[PDB]
């Protein structure tokens, strides 16, 4: 029912935050699970 | 279709041996198994090459495009 | 490589591409057949190749098939061999199984080839015979020994295991103790391998050496049994008639 | 003394395809309720 | 004049640093030449292990695995190996010569 | 040496653009084309 | 050591462990719902 | 290649089947040697399939039909053949003059199976061959086009030849409802070799018969072994055999008399080693069918090939280089790895 | 090997992978590149900078 | 210890019987590794010549392009090779195919209407309906057109039949019969069968004299168990002429009295020819392929 | 319906027809008879994983479970885990 | 119940590699 | 015509899966 559950965010006026595994193949976003539960920094030496 | 050449097991050629086992049983008047002995196959898988064999070609060969009736 | 449906995540591992000359149909190995539940009866599977080095890692480290022995199911293997080298185990490791030095060192170099980094120590080690005189003559047994002596690493102590066998004592006659699995510092001194030795089957000895060595060695020992079987089902074949 | 195959009976009548009854009945036996089927259609009594 | 390099390879991963055990690679053959060539190194006294392993049937190789003892390396007991084998063809086909004549 | 085979009376009668799609010795409306000599390669397994 | 990774979907693993073995019980009893309906309620 | 079975009914002659053959007599072994074959694989022998063994071929007809736009009489545009003053290089190799393809011609997708000029578009135009598999024209046949004639005949029906050798992946069975894929074209001399000097045609595993329980099969092989050493067709029409008249006995006194082992087995020697295998393997004649299917008929592989305007991804078709679908299920196992860049 | 997939010839010559040439690898991708799309192992395509 | 000289003293050879097709001799006291070894050679290795690219300018008849082209193959030819050279593969079809690396067959047949009274046989209803072996015509081209003067190429068996035709119908093709192995194709296996069986051994353990001697020679082929008398125990006369049936091991009365194996060293090899060249020819190669696979691998450079 | 016969020996006219019922009876219900069970947990669990302070949390940091199972073991490992005359015989080797 | 009937004069027709029906 | 900064030269050829200019790029 997707038009339904559509509808229902609409009216509240919702924001998808992006957190469900559903929500971010949906945006193209990395899943949040594994691999993705983290971040990977480089360590730079110049000031 | 025809004959086969060489037997499917070994390689034995069998292909000019078909004409000759029809004449062993007709002509002849001999049993199968004693036909094919005197043909030169004492394999099972000779044998049977023969003895086994359809020939379907006879039964085509009675469709013909090129002559009339 | 993916095998529909895909119930569970064992159904789609990340396998090692090994491109065969002159073939038309994708190769699967025997290990394989279980966690894809996949027969090959004329059966498809699905190949993927990722385009990245971070989806490269993932499918070679996390999705990859060696670390699949074990399923989060049960904690239960799902790895082992199938058919035709359980067949061969229970006549290969039976005590009327004996082999002379050249057919021995054969069966040896015909599963482990340290070209192809089978070995842990460079060159081939192997168990004197279990009869001297009047014959040099090495027993059934005594090829399971030398397979897990160069497979396992040479720093650590071998394999101590007492297990089962599937087949009851009766059937190798009178006052036979070949049910029982034992495995002494890598050593196998009594019982046959059934497929509840190197079977999808728990602690049996693939699951004991993966627990003691881990799942790399298992793997090669897998490897290394799968070839040995089929070798052996080779030089001494397997049949079944109306005698039977 | 055996339940032997026709070989010399086979070949004599894939050369001479038969004049009179077609061999193997069952064949056309097997097919009876279709001809018979469409034959009663038009032929048969009252018509 | 050329010789082919492709045929005979000593696999350099598995050749020991005595170079009293080394692994042979041959191009374009099995078990025809395999187990005869592992038979003919077996009974050499210095030949300490010795076997044959085909990887896999779809790619031409042949894998001959040689372990000695001291005084002789790996290559030594191959070409010991070859040269017996030729010697002993010599012998079956000089044996049915003379027996062809003997009918 | 153009060809055409009748699918009825078998005879070999080849005609060209503006003519009726049928054999001339009987009134057939099916035309079988005829091989003619003409190179084809093949291997003998 | 044996501790569960963090990041590991222990949810999908969940569906999966009870969804792949419930394929074996697809047949028919030999009173109580067992099976698939059972599992299903 | 069809063959008479040694084995069979009495009313397969009643029916009269020979004008139809649906297989071949093989020399089966039940054994586990090559190591290939296992529950529903099986191995074919190489010299046997050199040599025509369970050889087929497959005919496709097309029906090139020039009424497709014009109708109720219209005037056409179109017409059999080749237009002047147009012609693109290199057609004539596979077309006659009359625009219609020699009768004998090897095609292959993309060659041009016939050639038209249709006034509309005043060029000269072909009707392209497009299949994975290449073909031989064994039939062209031109036919009138009715509508009270005096039209020239643009229709035509072309009948495609196309070989089919055995191929790894095609299915073969036994009588008794044993199939199995083509594993391997194991070569004779790698093939296991019996006493006699006979290696066996096909490899079946002594795996599947303890599960299948098809015993059929296993008189089947003893009756046939029995059949074509002394030249004689046995009868295995059901219930003809009785629990004090066993067949196993009937054939195994017939194998004994011919000059083998009562129990059906056979001395087989190895062909790697060329050492006597353990025990004797279990060989004999079984009637032996080729499945029309060809194992991977849905092989495919695509790199990067059309996408959907909407989507903007792979579109379906195996033959359109189509793409492998991703379901729902493989997201699911995806997120299951927690492998987030696979699923990415 | 239990971990390995005997990937067909056919297969091999249409799957790309996007490989960036660098000084470890130049000796490995240039022969790629003289066998081209239908010589294994070689390379169907080449992306310029 | 094992030395070549050695094996000189005990290796002995046995010839049974030896006809112009086939061959039956024996390999006393040398190793399975070696016997196998000529074995697959004489099958696989020897080479042969067998027609390979057939060239159809015409084919009318019920058999396909393909099938009497892998037929033609199939028929062997009485050709001695070494007359020939190896075609090389790499050069163009202009320059491949030379008078020295190939021989051409022709097959021209056109089948017609014969006025008979007529059931009636195809060869008094029809002319040239039956299409065999011998109507390969051999032509000879280029260079040498005089060294198969006193050689005419002619297939070994003549009368196997490649097709059958109908009036209308015809065969016209140019057939090239090249040099090659065994183990390529079964066309170019110069042996009909290279087998060989190994001498059955009989180990009689206990005297077994008397009636039960009878019924223990009934287990065997005639000629292999001879009774003495009623004593003098029962010895094995010709142990060669076994079926090796184990007819005797399924008799409660010998199950345990009798034992049943082999002589390892002795190998009873049966060679039968297609035709081009003799038995012996055939065994005699197979022992100098074997013999020159081992001399090209010691004068060779051992790389890496 | 009781078949005294064997595949071996044959099966008598009148057994063969019954065991042909039995035959049907097991393929039909292959045929007859998890996809949409397992599909509605997937949907609501796919977000449910192991965090980084060991709890069992929603795609949406929602807590579902304090401690996987309660003792925070991945099952991949709880094998030997009691096997402790295991671990004891290859003390040195797991050190 | 009939038996089956066996076939009529059976006899060997499956000798060693180099031996014929010679031997009766 | 293709229109790229390359040229065409015309003949495009159509390749089963993959349309390429007879000459610099392929659609
Ligand atoms: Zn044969
Ligand atoms: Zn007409």
């Amino acid at each position: 029912t997707t038009c339904q559950f559509l509808t229902k965010a609409v009216l509240d006026n919702e924001r998808e935050q992006l957190d469900s595994p559903s929500a971010r193949i949906v945006v193209g976003k990395l899943n949040n699970v594994g691999t993705g539960s983290f971040d990977v920094l480089a360590k730079v030496p110049n000031a | 279709m025809i004959v086969p050449v060489r037997c499917f097991s070994c390689g034995k050629v069998v292909g000019d041996k078909w004409e000759s086992y029809l004449n062993l049983l007709q002509e002849d008047e001999l049993d199968e198994g004693t036909a094919l002995s005197r043909l030169g196959l004492k394999r099972y898988c000779c044998r049977r090459m023969i003895l086994t064999h359809v020939d379907l070609i006879e039964k085509f060969l009675r469709y013909n495009p090129l002559e009339k009736r | 490589m993916n095998r529909q449906p895909t119930l569970h995540k064992a159904s789609m591992m990340g396998h090692k591409v090994r491109v065969l000359p002159n073939e038309k149909t994708l190769r699967l190995h025997y290990a394989n057949t279980g966690a894809y539940n996949a027969d090959f009866d004329g059966d498809e599977m699905n190949m993927h190749f990722p385009q990245n080095e971070n989806a490269r890692a993932e499918a070679l480290n996390l999705a990859n098939t060696d670390s699949q022995y074990l399923t989060p199911t049960s904690g239960s293997p799902v790895r082992g061999l199938i058919q035709d080298h359980i067949s061969a185990g229970v006549w290969l490791t039976s005590k009327d199984s004996f082999f002379t030095r050249e057919q021995y060192q054969q069966y040896i170099y015909g599963c482990i080839r340290p070209e192809d980094g089978h070995t842990t120590r460079s060159k081939i080690v192997t168990l004197p015979p279990t009869i001297f005189k009047p014959y040099p003559l090495w027993t059934g047994k005594q090829i399971i020994t030398t397979v897990l002596l160069n497979v396992t690493p040479p720093d650590m102590p071998g394999i101590n295991l007492i297990s089962k066998n599937k087949i009851k004592n009766e059937y190798w006659g009178k006052g036979s103790l070949e049910n029982e699995v034992l495995f002494k510092d890598g050593a196998l001194l009594c019982g046959i391998l059934d497929k509840s030795q190197y079977g999808a089957s728990k602690y049996g000895i693939v699951h004991s050496l993966h627990e003691v060595y881990g799942p790399e060695v298992a793997a090669k020992v897998l490897s290394v049994l799968g070839r040995l079987f089929t070798n052996y089902i080779t030089a001494t074949a397997f049949t079944c008639g109306m005698d039977d | 003394r055996t339940a032997d195959f026709r070989t010399l009976e086979r070949e004599s009548r894939f050369i001479n395809p038969p004049k009179d009854k077609s061999a193997f009945p069952l064949l056309q036996e097997a097919v009876q309720p279709h001809i018979g089927s469409f034959n009663a259609l038009t032929e048969g009594p009252d018509g | 004049e050329e010789p082919d390099r492709e045929k005979i390879k000593l696999l350099t991963q598995a050749t020991s640093e005595d170079g009293t055990s080394a692994s042979f690679q041959i191009v374009e053959e099995d078990h025809t030449l395999g187990n005869a060539l592992r038979y003919v190194i077996m009974k050499n006294p210095d030949v300490e292990f010795c076997g044959y392993s085909i990887p896999h049937p779809s790619e031409n190789l042949l894998n001959i695995r040689i372990q000695t003892y001291g005084e002789t390396t790996a290559v030594d007991a191959l070409q010991k190996g070859l040269k017996d084998l030729m010697d002993l063809c010599d012998v079956v086909e000089s044996k049915f010569t003379e027996k062809i004549k003997s009918m | 040496t153009l060809k055409y085979i009748c699918a009825e009376c078998s005879s070999k009668l080849s005609l060209s653009r503006t003519d009726a799609v049928r054999c001339k010795d009987c009134g057939h409306r099916i035309l079988l084309k005829a091989r003619t000599k003409r190179l084809v390669q093949f291997e003998a397994r | 050591r044996s501790l569960i990774n963090p990041g590991e979907a222990v949810g999908i693993i969940a569906s999966q462990s009870v969804g792949e073995p419930s394929t074996q019980m697809t047949l028919n009893t030999f009173n109580v719902t067992l099976g698939i309906p059972r599992l299903r309620e | 290649t069809g063959q008479t079975p040694i084995v069979k009914a009495n009313l397969y002659d009643d029916y009269g089947m020979d004008n139809f053959p649906n297989g071949f007599n093989a020399v089966v072994a039940v054994i586990s040697y090559t190591g290939y074959d296992m529950d529903d694989a099986m191995i074919i022998n190489k010299s046997a399939d050199e040599r025509g063994f369970g050889y087929g071929t497959m005919y496709k007809t097309e029906k090139v039909d020039l009424a497709l736009n014009r109708n109720r009489g219209d005037p056409i545009t179109q017409h059999f053949g080749f237009g002047n003053d147009e012609w693109p290089k290199e057609w004539l190799e596979k077309l006659d003059e009359d625009g219609l393809p020699y009768i004998g011609t090897y095609v292959e997708e993309g060659d041009p199976i016939c050639a038209y000029f249709d006034d509309t578009l005043n060029k000269t135009k072909i009707k392209t061959y497009h299949s994975s598999e290449p073909a031989y024209i064994e039939e062209v046949n031109l036919i009138g086009d009715e509508s009270n004639k005096f039209q020239e005949l643009q229709t035509v029906s072309i009948k495609y030849r196309i070989r089919r050798t055995p191929q790894i992946g095609d299915k073969f069975s036994s009588r008794h409802g044993q199939k199995g894929v083509c594993s391997r074209k194991w070569p004779t001399i790698d093939m296991p070799f019996s006493e006699t000097g006979i290696q066996p045609d096909i490899i079946i595993n002594p795996h599947a018969f303890p599960s299948r329980m098809t015993i059929g099969m296993f008189v089947e092989s003893l009756a046939g072994k029995a059949g074509a050493l002394h030249g004689i067709a046995q009868d295995s029409t059901p219930w003809i055999f009785n629990e004090d008249d066993t067949p196993a006995d009937y054939f195994g006194e017939q194998l004994a008399k011919a000059g083998y082992n009562y129990h059906g087995n056979e001395p087989m020697y190895s062909g790697a080693t060329g050492e006597e295998l353990r025990a004797d393997i279990y060989v004999g004649v079984v009637y032996y069918q080729r499945l029309r299917h060809m194992v991977n008929d849905k092989f495919q592989v695509r790199s990067t090939g059309p996408v959907n305007s909407l989507t903007m991804q792979p579109v379906k078709g195996r033959k359109r280089h189509g793409g492998i679908r991703v379901g729902e299920m493989e997201r699911d196992a995806l997120i299951g790895h927690g492998t987030s860049f696979l699923l990415q | 090997e239990t971990n390995e997939i005997g990937v067909p010839p056919v297969f091999a010559v249409k799957l790309t992978y996007p490989e960036p040439v660098t000084a470890y690898n130049i000796a490995e991708l240039r022969q790629a590149v003289i066998n081209g799309p239908d010589k294994w192992p070689g390379a169907t395509q080449i992306q310029n900078e | 210890e094992w030395n070549v000289e050695k094996f000189k003293k005990d290796f002995e050879v046995n010839i049974s019987s030896l006809d112009a097709r086939e061959a039956n001799f024996d390999l006393i006291n040398i190793d399975t590794s070696i016997a196998n070894a000529f074995r697959r050679i004489m099958i696989s290795e020897v080479p042969s010549v067998a027609a390979e690219y057939v060239y159809f300018f015409n084919n009318t008849s019920v058999i396909q392009d393909e099938v009497l082209a892998h037929r033609i193959g199939l028929v062997p030819l009485k050709v001695d090779p070494d007359m020939l050279t190896w075609v090389d593969s790499n050069l163009p079809d202009d320059e491949k195919f030379t008078d020295e690396n190939t021989i051409v067959l022709s097959l021209n047949v056109k089948c017609t209407r014969n006025p008979d009274a007529p059931s009636t046989d195809p060869k008094e209803l029809y002319n040239n309906a039956h299409v065999y072996a011998r109507d390969l015509k051999f032509e000879p081209q280029g260079r040498q057109s005089t060294t198969f003067a006193d050689c005419p190429v002619v297939p070994a068996d003549p009368d196997i039949l490649l097709a059958k035709l109908r009036p209308g119908q015809e065969i016209s093709l140019k057939a090239h019969c090249i040099l090659g192995i065994g183990g390529d194709h079964a066309k170019f296996s110069p042996v009909s069968t290279a087998s060989y069986r190994l001498l059955p051994q009989i180990n009689i353990l206990q005297p077994i004299k008397g009636e039960s001697a009878r019924r223990f020679q009934k287990c065997f082929p005639p000629g292999v168990i001879g009774i003495d008398e009623g004593s003098d125990e029962a010895y094995v006369k010709d142990a060669r002429k076994d079926t090796v049936s184990r007819e005797v091991l399924r008799y409660e009365e010998f199950a345990d009295k009798v034992k049943l194996g082999r002589v390892r060293n002795h190998f009873i090899f049966n060679v039968e020819s297609a035709g081009a060249m003799t038995p012996e020819e055939i065994f005699f190669k197979s022992v100098r392929i074997l013999k020159n696979k081992a001399e090209y691998l010691k004068n060779c450079p051992i790389t890496q | 319906g009781y078949v005294k016969g064997r595949f071996y020996s044959g099966i008598k006219p009148q057994e063969y027809y019954f065991h042909c019922m039995a035959g049907r009876e097991g393929l039909i219900d292959t045929a007859v008879k998890s996809g949409y069970l397992q599909r509605c947990l997937t949907k609501q669990l796919e977000g449910v994983h192991v965090s980084y302070d060991n709890s069992i949390r929603d795609a949406d940091g929602t807590l579902v479970q304090f401690m996987y199972g309660g003792d925070a073991i991945d099952i991949t490992k709880e094998s030997h885990m009691t096997q402790f005359e295991f671990c004891l015989d290859n003390y040195y080797a797991l050190l | 119940r009939k038996d089956v009937p066996k076939v009529e004069g059976l006899k060997l027709e499956h000798f060693a590699t180099g031996y014929d029906a010679e031997d009766f | 015509i293709c229109g790229t900064d390359n040229c065409p030269s015309r003949l495009w050829r159509i390749i089963d899966g993959r349309r390429t200019c007879q000459y610099g790029h392929v659609m």
